[PDB]
RNA sequence: AAUUUCUACUAAGUGUAGAUGGAAA
C-alpha cells in the first residue's frame, strides 16, 4: 500500500455540473407560443426593482425604529472616553462597554418592532403591499407572489446590516465607531473654541432656521447623540455644521464656513469640525462612459478641486506641526527613504541601528533570533512623526521640505497630463469610433487615471492609522480633501471594467415555467410539484419539464415493448435523517401504531443523546425503536432495502444516522412508451430539454471531460453513493449576445494558418465553417444540476496529523518541489528520501498527449509573445487582462502535471510560501498569480480524480484521493496542508548544492576604512601558482551577520567566469580580472597571503573596484537577460572532491544529480527543506507529531545543507 | 460639373481600396503567425498609396487573425491577438514598429515576407 | 461635355472586374479538379450582371489550373487541360454547360459547388 | 478557431488536451 491509498472517502464536498439544454422537438415552439420566457424574462428584469422597493423599506423601518434608541451607557462613555485612558488594564472594560452599547442598539432591531416579518416570505407578499401609495410600485411586488426563494441570498444580504459583527457593512459599527468618535472629537473641537462665534451673528440665525427648539447648544451638550442615530438628525447636525439652504438660494453660512473666515487673524490654523457619515460609471454606453469621465474629472468637478486643495496645503507644509504629520509604517516607507534620503532601506537601517543601541547589548555579532525579533517590532510599530525622520537624517537636508518637493513635482505631473487631455474634456467632443476599439481615447482616460491614482496612492501614506496628539490644523483639510480624492478608484475600477469587458455577454435570467418550486428537487412522490425528470435513452439524458395543468401527464405510461423505451430516474435519496427520523416518527403519530412507557419516559428525559460518560442500552433501545418502526412504516420499507448492520457494530448515534443517510440512496430505473413521450411532447404537454455539451455528441472520439464523468457515473450502477444528485437543479436562459451581422467566420475550404509554432502540419482545411464564438450568437439554455460527491464519509480522520505519522513510518519519502523562476515559468524537481534528485524539469512545455500521440504547446515563447505586444498597445487595460488570463489557463494545465507525479511517486509537495518572501521582480509568475496557484492545487487534491482510470479503481472518478483540507482563505496558506507543505523560501537560490556555501558578507564599497577592516578580516589571500586561482581563506567568525552559517571557514577560490551586470552584459574573468587589478597598482602577488600588502595602497579608485571583482566572486547566480540558452550558476568552493559546482556541466546530462539551471537549484533547495522537516518528524513520537514545527528557521537550514554532502 | 467627377472618383478610389485588401487577406492568410508584417489598421478605408504617414492617429501593431464576415465576405483582420476582439476592416502593411512609422511596404514585400 | 467620365467608368468597372476575378480564383484553387465550373474566358475583363451571353463567342468549358502570374499578381487561368496549351486572364462561372449558356453562375453557387 | 464555461488549440474533421462550484451580494 502506497501512502496515497490509506485517503479517500474522508469528507463531503459538493460540486455543480453545468450543461446546455437543446429544447428536443416540437418544445420550441411551445414555449413560444404559451410564452414561458418574456414572463420569466420581465420578472428577472424587474427584480432589481423590488431590491430597491425594499431597500427603500428597510430604510424607513430602520429611520422609523431608531427614534425609540435609548443609549444609557452613553452618559458614561462620554466620560470613559475622555479620560486619558493609559490602559495600564483598564480600557478592557471601556471595550465591554462600548460591545454592550452597540448591542443595547441591535436589541430592538434583533428582537421587536416586527424583524419577523422582515426577511421571511412575508415583507413582499403582505407587508410591503401596505408600505406604498403608487399602484406601478404596487404591481411589482405583486408579481412576486410565492417566488420569494429567489431573493434568500439578498435576505442573507440583509441580515449581516442588522447585527454588530463589527464591520462596514453594519448599522450598529456605523453609529458607534465612526459616529460617536467624530460625535465627541466635534464636541471637544467645539468645547476649544465655544467662545469665538458671538451670539448675534451664528446663533441668532442658527436658531430660526434649523429648529427654533433645543437651538444650538444642546445638540452639543450632553447625550442627545441619541438624537443624531436618524438621517433627519445628521441632516441637522450637519447643518449645524455645514449650513441650510432655507428652501431657496440664499445659502446661510455654516459653522465651518465661520472658522474659514475666522482667518481675519491670519494666524488662524484652527482645528476645523467633521462631519457624521450616514449608511445608504457607466458600463452600459459608450456615449455614458465618457459623459461621467468628463463630468467626475473635468476642472470644475470635486476630484480637480481636491487636487488644487492638496498643492496648497502640501505648499504650506511649513506652518504645521512637523511633529502632529504621521507617515504610515508599512510599504511606503520603503519608497518614502527612496524619494526622501536616496536610498531603497535607510529608514529601516537607522531604526535598526538605533533599537541596537538600545535593546541589543555590544555582542560581537547579531543573533538570528534576535534579528527577527528586531524585525518583528520594526514591524509593529504604528506611524513616524516627521520629527522622527528628521533624526534620521543628517543635517543641511530637511524631512518637511524634501516631501513638499516631492509631492509639487506630483502635482505638476497631473497638470500636465490634464494639459495633454483638454480635447477630451471640451463639450462637444465626439468619437470616430467606439470607446472598446478607440485607444487615443482610452489611452488619454488612463494616462490620466493613472497619473490622480498614483497621486492618492503616494497621498495614502500620511494617515499613520488613532494617536497622541497630532496636528488637527493639517488634519481636518487634509481628511477632507482626501476623502473627496478617494472617488477615483471607483471611476478608475468602473471604466476600466467597461474597456476590458468582452465584446459578448453571459448575463442570464432563471425560468420557473410558471411554478415556484420547479426542479427544486428530484423525488419519486412529489414529481407532480416539483415537474421535472430526467429521462433517458440510449446514450443521450433528457431532461423533462411538464407543464402548469398536465401534472398527471407523466405517469399512465406503460413499457409495452414497442421498441422504443425512455427510462426514466427516480427513487428520491433521504433527506437529513439526523433530524428527519425524529421528525418523522415524531410527528404526533403514536395514535394508532404501537401499544410501551419505557420507551416513552426516556424520549421525556430524552437521554438518548450526549450529556452522559456513554450506555450500551439506552442507545440502541431508541435505535431499535427507530429500527422495528422503519422496518414497519411501509412508506420506507418497500423504497429502500434497508440492510443494517449487526448489533455490536453500533458505538453511538451518529453511526446510525450516518448508516441511514448512505442507505437511502436508489436512483433507480423505470421504463416509458417512447412514442407516448413523444406524443406528449407534440401535444404541448411536455418539454423535453436535452442535456448536452461537446462530450455527448455524437462525432466526439476523445477523451470526455471530467463532469461529464460525473454526469455519467450519477446514473451507473457501479456508484453506490459516492456521487449522489444533491437536489436543487436550475435552468437559466441566456440570450444572444452578438449580432448575426458581426459573426466571422473562417470559410469553408480555405487553408487556415495553426498558430502553435511547435505543430508539425502548418496549415488546416476544414470542410465546413468555423464560426467565431457560435455559442453567443444563439439563445442558449442552461442547466445547473449540483452533485455531492462523497456524501457519508466512512474514513474520518484529521489529515495533517495522518500524512505526519504516514511520513514518519515511511522509509523512502519522495518529495515534488516547484519553485519559479526567471527562465522558466514553473521549475520542478522531485527529490526521494535521501536528497538524490530522480527526476527535474520545466513546466514551459506542456505536452499535451492525446491518442498515442504528443504535441508540445509551449506556454513561455506564448506569454513572451504577449508580452511583446502588451509593450506596443498604447492602451494595456486588455492586453494587460489578456495575459492575467493567460496566465491563469496555464496553472490549470500546470495542476494536472503536478496531480501526475503526486501518484506517480505518493510524493508530498513542496510550495513556496507567499506571506514571508519578496521574489526579485523578474520571475516571471508573480505573486497574485500565485497565490491562484496554490488555490487552485488545493481545490484539486480535495478530490484527485484520474479521468483516464477506471472509475472504481481507487484513485479513478469514484475513489479519488482527498489529501488536502478544503480551502480556507490565502493567510491559512502556511506550515502544514495534507500533503502540500508550506515551507519558506530564504537562502533557496543563491546557496550551491554541492557543499551548501552561502554568501553572508557584505561587498559593497563604502569608504577606505570599512575596505582595509574587510580586507583584514579574511585569513589568507593568495596565489597559488599550481592552480592559478586566487584562494580567499575566510572565516566567518570575523564579519558581522553571519551567525546563521554552520562550518564558518571557507576557501574561497577564483574558479570560473562571471557575468557582470554593468542595463549593459560583460563576461569578465576573475583571475584574470585580479591580475589586471594587482599589476595596475604594483601588487607582487606572489608573497603567499598578501593581506598586509593590500592595506597599502590609499586612493578611492582601488576599493572601490576590488569591492566589485570580491561581490563578482560571489555572485553564483550569472544571468544574461537575452538568452534562455546561457545562464548557470557556479560556486567559488571546492566541495570534498576538489572540484568545484558548475551548473554548466551537468546541462549536458539526460538525469544529472545535481541541479542543472539556477532554477532547478531553486524547487530543489525548497523539497530539500522538506525532506529536513520529515527528518524532524522521524524524532518525535506518534503524539507529539501534531507539534513538530516545520517552519525551518535559517541557522537550522544552512545546517542541513551543509552536514548532508559530506 | 467638376463637382460631381470629384463625388465619383471617391468612388474609384474605394474600388481600389476594396480589391488591395482583397489581395492582401489572400496574402496575409498564408504567413504563419510569427511573420506576418506590422500593420496599420482603420476601421474607415486607408488608401495605400499615399497615407500621409505623418498623421499621428495610426499605430502600427501586428496582425493576428485574418477572418471573413458572416453576412458579406469583407475581410475583417484582428491586431495583435485575437482575445483583444480589436477587429479592423480596413489595414495596409508597413515597416515601422509601434509609433515610429517609416515608410509603407508594398506588396511585393509581404509576400516575399514569406519566402 | 463627357470628356474624361468615361475614362472613368472604364476604370470602375475594371477595378470591380478585378476584385472579382480575385474573389473567384480562390473558389478555384480550392476546389477538386472534377467539379470546376463551366467558364466563359475571353481574355478581356467580362460583367457578371449580364455579361452579353447571346453573343455567339463566349465558349463553356471546365476551368484549368488556376495560376498566380510572377511579374505581376494576376491570377491567370488555364483552360481544359495543359495539354491544351490555353491560358486566359479573366472568366467567368456559367451552368450553360456545352455551349448554350442559360445563366451565369454567382458566386454563393461557384462556392457550395462543392 | 467551434466549447456548460475558461485557457491553449485544429489535435485527422461539426472537433482535441487539461481545468471548471453554481446561485447569489
Ligand atoms: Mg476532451
Ligand atoms: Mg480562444
Amino acid at each position: 500500500m502506497s501512502k496515497l491509498e490509506k485517503f479517500t472517502n474522508c469528507y463531503s464536498l459538493s460540486k455543480t455540473l453545468r450543461f446546455k439544454a437543446i429544447p428536443v422537438g416540437k418544445t420550441q415552439e411551445n414555449i413560444d407560443n404559451k410564452r414561458l420566457l418574456v414572463e420569466d424574462e420581465k420578472r428577472a428584469e424587474d427584480y432589481k426593482g423590488v431590491k430597491k422597493l425594499l431597500d427603500r423599506y428597510y430604510l424607513s423601518f430602520i429611520n422609523d425604529v431608531l427614534h425609540s434608541i435609548k443609549l444609557k451607557n452613553l452618559n458614561n462613555y462620554i466620560s470613559l472616553f475622555r479620560k486619558k485612558t493609559r490602559t495600564e488594564k483598564e480600557n478592557k472594560e471601556l471595550e465591554n462597554l462600548e460591545i454592550n452599547l452597540r448591542k443595547e442598539i441591535a436589541k430592538a432591531f434583533k428582537g421587536n418592532e416586527g424583524y419577523k416579518s422582515l426577511f421571511k416570505k412575508d415583507i413582499i407578499e403582505t407587508i410591503l403591499p401596505e408600505f406604498l401609495d403608487d399602484k406601478d410600485e404596487i404591481a411589482l411586488v405583486n408579481s412576486f407572489n410565492g417566488f420569494t426563494t429567489a431573493f434568500t441570498g439578498f435576505f442573507d444580504n440583509r441580515e449581516n446590516m442588522f447585527s454588530e459583527e463589527a464591520k462596514s457593512t453594519s448599522i450598529a459599527f456605523r453609529c458607534i465607531n465612526e459616529n460617536l468618535t467624530r460625535y465627541i472629537s466635534n464636541m471637544d473641537i467645539f468645547e476649544k473654541v465655544d467662545a469665538i462665534f458671538d451670539k448675534h451673528e451664528v446663533q441668532e440665525i442658527k436658531e430660526k432656521i434649523l429648529n427654533s427648539d433645543y437651538d444650538v447648544e444642546d445638540f452639543f451638550e450632553g447625550e442627545f447623540f441619541n438624537f443624531v442615530l436618524t438621517q433627519e438628525g445628521i441632516d441637522v447636525y450637519n447643518a449645524i455644521i455645514g449650513g441650510f439652504v432655507t428652501e431657496s438660494g440664499e445659502k446661510i453660512k455654516g459653522l465651518n464656513e465661520y472658522i474659514n473666515l475666522y482667518n481675519q487673524k491670519t494666524k488662524q490654523k484652527l482645528p476645523k469640525f467633521k462631519p457624521l457619515y450616514k449608511q445608504v460609471e457607466g458600463y452600459t454606453s459608450d456615449e455614458e462612459v465618457l459623459e461621467v469621465f468628463r463630468n467626475t474629472l473635468n476642472k470644475n468637478s470635486e476630484i480637480f478641486s481636491s487636487i488644487k486643495k492638496l498643492e496648497k496645503l502640501f505648499k504650506n507644509f511649513d506652518e504645521y506641526s512637523s511633529a502632529g504629520i504621521f507617515v504610515k509604517n508599512g510599504p511606503a516607507i520603503s519608497t518614502i527613504s527612496k524619494d526622501i534620503f536616496g536610498e531603497w532601506n535607510v529608514i529601516r537601517d537607522k531604526w535598526n541601528a538605533e533599537y541596537d543601541d538600545i535593546h541589543l547589548k555590544k555582542k560581537a555579532v547579531v543573533t538570528e533570533k534576535y534579528e527577527d525579533d528586531r524585525r518583528k517590532s520594526f514591524k509593529k510599530i504604528g506611524s513616524f512623526s516627521l520629527e522622527q525622520l528628521q533624526e534620521y537624517a543628517d543635517a543641511d537636508l530637511s524631512v518637511v521640505e524634501k516631501l513638499k518637493e516631492i509631492i509639487i513635482q506630483k502635482v505638476d505631473e497631473i497638470y500636465k497630463v490634464y494639459g495633454s487631455s483638454e480635447k477630451l474634456f471640451d463639450a462637444d467632443f465626439v468619437l470616430e469610433k467606439s470607446l472598446k476599439k478607440n485607444d487615443a481615447v482610452v489611452a488619454i482616460m488612463k494616462d490620466l487615471l493613472d497619473s490622480v491614482k498614483s497621486f492618492e496612492n503616494y497621498i495614502k501614506a500620511f494617515f499613520g492609522e488613532k494617536e497622541t496628539n497630532r496636528d488637527e490644523s493639517f488634519y481636518g483639510d487634509f481628511v477632507l480633501a482626501y476623502d473627496i480624492l478617494l472617488k477615483v478608484d471607483h471611476i478608475y475600477d468602473a471604466i476600466r471594467n467597461y474597456v476590458t469587458q468582452k465584446p459578448y455577454s453571459k448575463d442570464k435570467f432563471k425560468l420557473y415555467f410558471q411554478n415556484p418550486q420547479f426542479m427544486g428537487g428530484w423525488d419519486k412522490d412529489k414529481e407532480t410539484d416539483y415537474r421535472a425528470t430526467i429521462l433517458r435513452y440510449g446514450s443521450k439524458y433528457y431532461l423533462a419539464i411538464m407543464d402548469k395543468k398536465y401534472a398527471k401527464c407523466l405517469q399512465k405510461i406503460d413499457k409495452d415493448d414497442v421498441n422504443g423505451n425512455y427510462e426514466k430516474i427516480n427513487y428520491k435519496l433521504l433527506p437529513g435523517p439526523n433530524k428527519m427520523l425524529p421528525k418523522v416518527f415524531f410527528s404526533k403519530k403514536w395514535m394508532a401504531y404501537y401499544n410501551s412507557e419505557d420507551i416513552q419516559k426516556i424520549y421525556k428525559n430524552g437521554t438518548f443523546k450526549k450529556g452522559d460518560m456513554f450506555n450500551l442500552n439506552d442507545c440502541h433501545k431508541l435505535i431499535d425503536f427507530f429500527k422495528d418502526s422503519i422496518s414497519r412504516y411501509p412508506k420506507w420499507s418497500n423504497a429502500y432495502d434497508f440492510n443494517f448492520s449487526e448489533t455490536e457494530k453500533y458505538k453511538d448515534i451518529a453511526g446510525f444516522y450516518r448508516e441511514v443517510e448512505e442507505q437511502g440512496y436508489k436512483v433507480s430505473f423505470e421504463s416509458a412508451s417512447k412514442k407516448e413521450v413523444d406524443k406528449l411532447v407534440e401535444e404541448g404537454k411536455l418539454y423535453m430539454f436535452q442535456i448536452y455539451n461537446k462530450d455527448f455528441s455524437d462525432k466526439s472520439h476523445g477523451t470526455p471531460n471530467l463532469h461529464t464523468m460525473y454526469f455519467k457515473l450519477l446514473f451507473d450502477e457501479n456508484n453506490h453513493g459516492q456521487i449522489r444528485l444533491s437536489g436543487g437543479a436550475e435552468l437559466f436562459m441566456r440570450r444572444a449576445s452578438l449580432k448575426k451581422e458581426e459573426l466571422v467566420v473562417h470559410p469553408a475550404n480555405s487553408p487556415i494558418a495553426n498558430k502553435n509554432p511547435d505543430n508539425p502540419k502548418k496549415t488546416t482545411t476544414l470542410s465546413y465553417d468555423v464560426y467565431k464564438d457560435k455559442r453567443f450568437s444563439e439563445d442558449q439554455y442552461e442547466l445547473h444540476i449540483p452533485i455531492a460527491i462523497n456524501k457519508c464519509p466512512k474514513n474520518i480522520f484529521k489529515i495533517n496529523t495522518e500524512v505526519r505519522v504516514l511520513l514518519k513510518h515511511d522509509d523512502n519519502p519522495y518529495v515534488i518541489g516547484i519553485d519559479r523562476g526567471e527562465r522558466n515559468l514553473l521549475y520542478i524537481v522531485v527529490v526521494d528520501g535521501k536528497g538524490n534528485i530522480v527526476e527535474q524539469y520545466s513546466l514551459n512545455e506542456i505536452i499535451n498527449n492525446f491518442n498515442g500521440i504528443r504535441i508540445k504547446t509551449d506556454y513561455h515563447s506564448l506569454l513572451d509573445k504577449k508580452e511583446k505586444e502588451r509593450f506596443e498597445a498604447r492602451q494595456n487595460w486588455t492586453s494587460i487582462e489578456n495575459i492575467k488570463e493567460l496566465k491563469a489557463g496555464y496553472i490549470s494545465q500546470v495542476v494536472h502535471k503536478i496531480c501526475e507525479l503526486v501518484e506517480k511517486y505518493d510524493a508530498v509537495i513542496a510550495l513556496e510560501d507567499l506571506n514571508s518572501g519578496f521574489k526579485n521582480s523578474r520571475v516571471k509568475v508573480e505573486k497574485q498569480v500565485y497565490q491562484k496557484f496554490e488555490k487552485m492545487l488545493i481545490d484539486k487534491l480535495n478530490y484527485m480524480v484520474d479521468k483516464k482510470s477506471n472509475p472504481c479503481a481507487t484513485g479513478g472518478a469514484l475513489k479519488g484521493y482527498q489529501i488536502t483540507n478544503k480551502f480556507e482563505s490565502f493567510k491559512s496558506m502556511s506550515t502544514q496542508n495534507g500533503f502540500i507543505f508550506y515551507i519558506p523560501a530564504w537562502l533557496t537560490s543563491k546557496i550551491d548544492p554541492s557543499t551548501g556555501f552561502v554568501n553572508l558578507l557584505k561587498t559593497k564599497y563604502t569608504s577606505i576604512a570599512d575596505s582595509k577592516k574587510f580586507i583584514s578580516s579574511f585569513d589568507r589571500i593568495m596565489y597559488v601558482p599550481e592552480e592559478d586561482l586566487f584562494e580567499f581563506a575566510l572565516d566567518y567568525k570575523n564579519f558581522s551577520r553571519t551567525d546563521a552559517d554552520y562550518i564558518k571557514k571557507w576557501k574561497l577560490y577564483s574558479y570560473g567566469n562571471r557575468i557582470r551586470i554593468f542595463f549593459d552584459w560583460e563576461e569578465v574573468c576573475l583571475t584574470s580580472a585580479y591580475k589586471e587589478l594587482f599589476n595596475k597598482y604594483g601588487i607582487n602577488y606572489q608573497q603567499g597571503d598578501i593581506r598586509a600588502l593590500l592595506c597599502e595602497q590609499s586612493d578611492k579608485a582601488f576599493y572601490s573596484s576590488f569591492m566589485a571583482l570580491m561581490s563578482l566572486m560571489l555572485q553564483m547566480r550569472n544571468s544574461i537577460t537575452g538568452r534562455t540558452d546561457v545562464d548557470f550558476l557556479i560556486s567559488p568552493v571546492k566541495n570534498s572532491d576538489g572540484i568545484f559546482y558548475d551548473s554548466r556541466n551537468y546541462e549536458a546530462q539526460e538525469n544529472a544529480i545535481l541541479p542543472k539551471n539556477a532554477d532547478a537549484n531553486g524547487a530543489y533547495n525548497i523539497a530539500r527543506k522538506v525532506l529536513w522537516a520529515i527528518g524532524q518528524f522521524k524524532k518525535a513520537e506518534d503524539e507529539k507529531l501534531d507539534k513538530v514545527k516545520i517552519a525551518i528557521s535559517n541557522k537550522e537550514w544552512l545546517e542541513y545543507a551543509q552536514t548532508s554532502v559530506k | 460639373m467638376y463637382l460631381v467627377v470629384q463625388a465619383l472618383i471617391r468612388a474609384c478610389i474605394i474600388k481600389e481600396i476594396d480589391l488591395y485588401t482583397e489581395q492582401l487577406y489572400n496574402i496575409i492568410k498564408s504567413l504563419p503567425y510569427d511573420k506576418r508584417p506590422n500593420v496599420v489598421y482603420s476601421d474607415q478605408p486607408l488608401d495605400p498609396n499615399n497615407l500621409d504617414l505623418s498623421e499621428p492617429e495610426l499605430w502600427a501593431e501586428q496582425v493576428g487573425e485574418c477572418m471573413r464576415y458572416a453576412h458579406n465576405d469583407q475581410p475583417c483582420f484582428y491586431i495583435g491577438s485575437t482575445k483583444r476582439e480589436l477587429r479592423v476592416n480596413y489595414i495596409v502593411p508597413v515597416i515601422g514598429v509601434r509609433d515610429e512609422i517609416e515608410r509603407v511596404m508594398t506588396l511585393e514585400e509581404v509576400r516575399n515576407l514569406h519566402k
